[PDB]
RNA sequence: UCUAAGGGUCGGGUACGAUCAACUUAGAACUGGUACGGACAAGGGGAAUCUGACUGUCUAAUUAAAACAUAGCAUUGCGAUGGUCAGAAAGUGAUGUUGACGCAAU
RNA sequence: GCUUGUGACGGCCCGUGAAAAUCCACAGGAAGGAAUAGUUUUCAUGCCAGGUCGUACUGAUAACCGCAGCAGGUCUCCAAG
RNA sequence: GAUGGGGAAGCUCCGUUUCAAAGGCCUGAUUUUAUGCAGGCCACCAUCGAAAGGGAAUCCGGUUAAGAUUCCGGAACCUGGAUAUGGAUUCUUCACGGUAACGUAACUGAAUGUGGAGACGUCGGCGCGAGCCCUGGGAGGAGUUAUCUUUUCUUCUUAAC
């Protein structure tokens, strides 16, 4: 038989990531000395779009403490925050919007993005529009602070890591239909080669496990193991239940 | 003279789409195209453009906001209880 | 390439090092809505520039002819 | 309290001496046929004695010290006035409307602000009007 | 009703191939290409296109004396003289206010 | 072959005058073998059933369609020591200049 | 009026629409610099030099690809009443 | 796509700043003398890849059987290397003038840093430029003229800098 469709993508030549016009990486700071002993300042110079991302970005130009010069940071933008403001990162640093604290310096109920996972992996978790993570709890021996991710899931991490006040600007961008193909097609023109999906069920067999039969149809349960081998896996993978899910969400 | 019953600005698309779809969009499109108030210098001069950019035409002051609306009903809240927990830090 | 008018520079510039050669231009022109006139136009040929000199006066421009130096080349007409 | 008056230290904020302290010596508090607004007479610091250090030696120091004046009227919405102050006495006859108009008048009374500033950097009175703004 | 020719080998019509229509002493029309417009250089503080500053093309600025580059005041051909009332400004009064904050929280330390 | 309406430009003590230049539109007479968008140019319309919402896509060289796509709807996987995917292997690689308002799979 | 150029604006985006070479400016003040005479080549003028390869013509119902001087195919500028 | 490397029996595969001791400029030191060392920087880390992207600088007239923005003529411009005379500047050494926007023939400026230009979608109407189109008077040449037409056609141009 063919190679099917989801196969191809992991050799990567049609389906690398559309990337010319990105701003660049976003990133906290380098958890250097004054960050995890002081707090150091710096200004939003720019708050700026980076293309086929959600977000907007916030261009934040700070000191070098070891040499006459400044160097820039790629943030991304936090509601809220604006050009000409000072953004303050450390671990001596005011809880306001825009700064970036460790997550053990801050109280409960705090509501961070762009949170490490590990300290100074300089941003894993919270960062797509309108995502963010609350602290629930703290361990001060040990230093863990329990939050809850966007997801729902309930990690924690170390208290050095790193988050920065607020929640991420560009919420709602997921409210508005798209309406029509072609805004799907921009969308998806400045991301990567995913758009449009032939149905699996629409190919000849060669294709793909739905494929073929004189009527359009599975043929078998959609829902494939995890144990499954590369060009089986097509479908529900490992789907631990099926079916409209009715009644109430929100984890426990 | 009342030149459209009910679609306004979403009479672009004409009968395409599915009135609902349309009435959705028609409401954030309001919502995104707006002049606003400027929390800086006083005036209705901030517009938007690339989804959560917010601009001000004079005192070329830029904020960061929601998608198709300066202000989001989360991250409002999320200023108030910000300013609930730091005042837990001076007192 | 570039015009003059001051008749001292001039004169300085016919007897400047590189100067060489030179050349008057005789024409026939009127005067502001009648009569005609004879305009001439002294030119003097530089290293890289070509500067000449309008004297539409008859008078000034046969005194400016022997003033002219006599060791330089130029071309009548 | 009426305070553009003829001791007030201030900083040119436009113009081509813009950032640079002057004194006030003569104020025309309220117009001329000439400058029709609320203007001042300053005498000025053009180009600042360089910082001296203990390496200096003989003449780099004689040098380093020498100051470069100006004068100028100056309509006032362009000074911002300072808290501080410094003497004018030694260039009161000096500085005047009178000083303006002819070139000369304005060269010799530069050098009569010039030695009355350079006296007045070493003994280091008001140590701060020495000192460049920096911005 | 005469019509014209490129005279370079380049036959399309890129921004590097901008052409003119022009009469000559021949008495007849002959193209002549024009090199891209010139934009005016611009305050790195607020970003206006900053005034008594030629605008050339970059290399061209390298065949022009030093007067069409600036302006007489601080912060000539970089700045539009309007941030430059503002860095002034805010430049003393911050260092005055900082004077201000010193001798207070001194006295603080000699009361508290 | 006529009528009417629609403009510009210059002095006025601290109502108008004078002059120059444009096809538009409407109305009225006269006139012809009743013809006149005179060639050229230039929509047939209506009432229904089936079917795909629509614009869009494909069997180059017998199939353009009701087929594919699409927006919308729904399900599934995954918090990076990860999901899905490449490779003989690797201090290898795609997604990833990414982080659940995300990526991947139906 | 027509073609093109350009300006100040306005509409649009879950699309907000390259990079590097190169050139200039500013901040800075290291340093060097005159009275019996210095500093000045971003002002003017003057001196020398600028290599290597392409450069013809066709560009199509006959100069290209379609076994060919094939009714096919093959990127583009100028454009009168 | 080389390179310290890491795979692979191996042809070779992987990585491109990558777990590498990765390199070169300004001038001072010399008066054996030519370039050793005395400073201080830069840690930027190959290279290939556009005859439509970016980009130093030229035009008009004339000329050939066949070449021309390339020859001829005349008039420029850029870059690099030399440089000297004139102007400017200084006894208040490193220019003055304007309230200011800023002005100018000039008007010293190393390390370092910073800003700008290169450098950017699309459509719409509105404003202006150019070349074209239309047209009046005149000064010429041509056509028509049984009759009509102060008519029909045509010349009246101005490059870079
Ligand atoms: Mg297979
Ligand atoms: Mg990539
Ligand atoms: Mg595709
Ligand atoms: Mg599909
Ligand atoms: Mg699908
Ligand atoms: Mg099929
Ligand atoms: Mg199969
Ligand atoms: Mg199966
Ligand atoms: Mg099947
Ligand atoms: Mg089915
Ligand atoms: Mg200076
Ligand atoms: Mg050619
Ligand atoms: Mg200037
Ligand atoms: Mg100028
Ligand atoms: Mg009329
Ligand atoms: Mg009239
Ligand atoms: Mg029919
Ligand atoms: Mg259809
Ligand atoms: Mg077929
Ligand atoms: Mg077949
Ligand atoms: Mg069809
Ligand atoms: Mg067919
Ligand atoms: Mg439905
Ligand atoms: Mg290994
Ligand atoms: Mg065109
Ligand atoms: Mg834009
Ligand atoms: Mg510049
Ligand atoms: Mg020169
Ligand atoms: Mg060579
Ligand atoms: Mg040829
Ligand atoms: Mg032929
Ligand atoms: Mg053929
Ligand atoms: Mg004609
Ligand atoms: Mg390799
Ligand atoms: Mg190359
Ligand atoms: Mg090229
Ligand atoms: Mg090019
Ligand atoms: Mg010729
Ligand atoms: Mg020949
Ligand atoms: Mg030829
Ligand atoms: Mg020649
Ligand atoms: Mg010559
Ligand atoms: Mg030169
Ligand atoms: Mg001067
Ligand atoms: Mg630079
Ligand atoms: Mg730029
Ligand atoms: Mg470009
Ligand atoms: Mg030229
Ligand atoms: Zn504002």
């Amino acid at each position: 038989g063919r190679v099917i469709r989801n196969q191809r993508k992991g050799a990567g030549s049609i389906f690398t990531s559309h990337t010319r016009l990105r701003q660049g990486a976003a990133k906290l700071r380098t958890l250097d000395y004054a960050e995890r002993h002081g707090y150091i300042r710096g200004i939003v110079k720019q708050i700026v779009h980076d293309s086929g991302r959600g977000a907007p970005l916030a261009k934040v130009v700070f000191r070098d403490p070891y040499k006459y010069r400044l160097r820039e940071e790629i943030f991304i933008a936090n509601e809220g925050v604006h050009t000409g403001q000072f953004i303050y990162a450390g671990k001596k640093a005011s809880l306001n919007v825009g700064n970036v604290l460790p997550l053990g310096s801050v109280p409960e109920g705090t509501i961070v993005s762009n949170v490490e996972e590990k300290p100074g992996d300089r941003g894993a978790l919270a960062r797509a529009s309108g995502n963010y993570v609350i602290i629930i709890g703290h361990n001060p021996d040990e230093n863990k602070t329990r939050v809850r991710l966007p997801s729902g899931a309930k990690k924690v991490i170390s208290s050095d890591a790193r988050g920065v006040i607020g929640v991420i600007a560009g919420g709602g961008r997921v409210d508005k239909p798209l309406l029509k193909a072609g805004r799907a097609f921009h969308k998806y023109r400045l991301k990567r080669n995913s758009w449009p999906k032939t149905r699996g069920v629409a190919m000849n067999p060669v294709d793909h496990p739905h494929g073929g039969g004189n009527h359009q149809h599975i043929g078998k349960a959609s829902t494939i193991s995890r144990g499954a081998v590369s060009g089986q896996k097509a479908g529900l993978i490992a789907a631990r239940r099926t079916g409209l899910l009715r009644g109430s969400q929100k984890t426990q | 003279a009342k030149r459209t019953k009910k679609v306004g600005i979403t009479g672009k698309y004409g009968v395409r789409y599915g009135s609902s779809l349309r009435r959705q969009v028609k409401k954030l499109e309001i919502q995104q195209h707006a002049r606003y108030d400027c929390s800086f210098c006083g005036k209705k001069t901030v517009k938007r453009g690339a989804a959560g950019i917010w601009t001000c035409s004079c005192c070329k002051k830029t904020v960061a906001g929601g998608a198709y609306t300066v202000s989001t009903a989360a991250a409002a809240t999320v200023r108030s209880t910000i300013r609930r927990l730091r005042e837990m830090v001076e007192a | 390439a570039r015009e003059i008018t001051d008749i001292k520079q001039f004169l300085e510039l016919t007897r400047r090092a590189d100067v060489k050669t030179a050349t008057v231009k005789i024409n026939k022109k009127l005067n502001k809505a009648g009569k005609p006139f004879r305009q001439t136009k002294f030119k003097v040929r530089g290293s890289s520039s070509l500067y000449t000199l309008v004297i539409n006066d008859a008078g000034k421009a046969k005194k400016l002819i022997q003033s002219l130096p006599p060791t330089l080349k130029v071309n009548r007409l | 309290a009426k305070f553009l008056k003829a001791g007030k230290v201030a900083v040119v904020v436009r113009g081509r001496y813009a950032g640079k302290k002057v004194v006030i010596v003569k104020p025309h508090d309220e117009g001329s046929k000439s400058h029709p607004f609320g203007h001042a007479l300053v005498a000025g610091i053009e180009r600042y004695p360089l910082k001296v250090t203990k390496k200096h030696g003989a003449k780099k120091v004689a040098k380093r010290t020498k100051i470069k004046p100006f004068i100028k009227v100056v309509n006032y919405n362009h000074l911002l006035p300072t808290r501080y102050t410094l003497d004018v006495e030694a260039f009161k006859s000096v500085v005047s409307t009178e000083t303006f108009e002819q070139p000369s008048q304005r060269e010799e009374a530069k050098k009569v602000v010039k030695k009355a500033f350079e006296e007045r950097h070493q003994a280091g009175k008001n140590q701060w009007f020495f000192s460049k703004l920096r911005f | 009703a005469q019509r014209v020719t490129f005279r370079r080998r380049n036959p399309y019509n890129t921004r590097s191939n901008k052409i003119k229509v022009v009469k000559t002493p021949g008495g007849i029309l002959r193209a002549q290409h024009v090199k891209k417009l010139a934009t005016r250089p611009k305050c790195g503080d607020c970003g206006s296109a900053l005034q008594g500053i030629s605008t050339l093309r970059p290399r061209q600025y390298a065949t022009v004396s030093k007067t069409h580059k600036t302006v007489s005041r601080a912060y000539g051909g970089s700045r539009c003289a309007n941030c430059v009332k503002e860095r002034i400004i805010r430049a003393f009064l911050i260092e005055e206010q900082k004077i201000v904050k010193k001798v207070v929280k001194e006295q603080t330390e000699a009361a508290k």
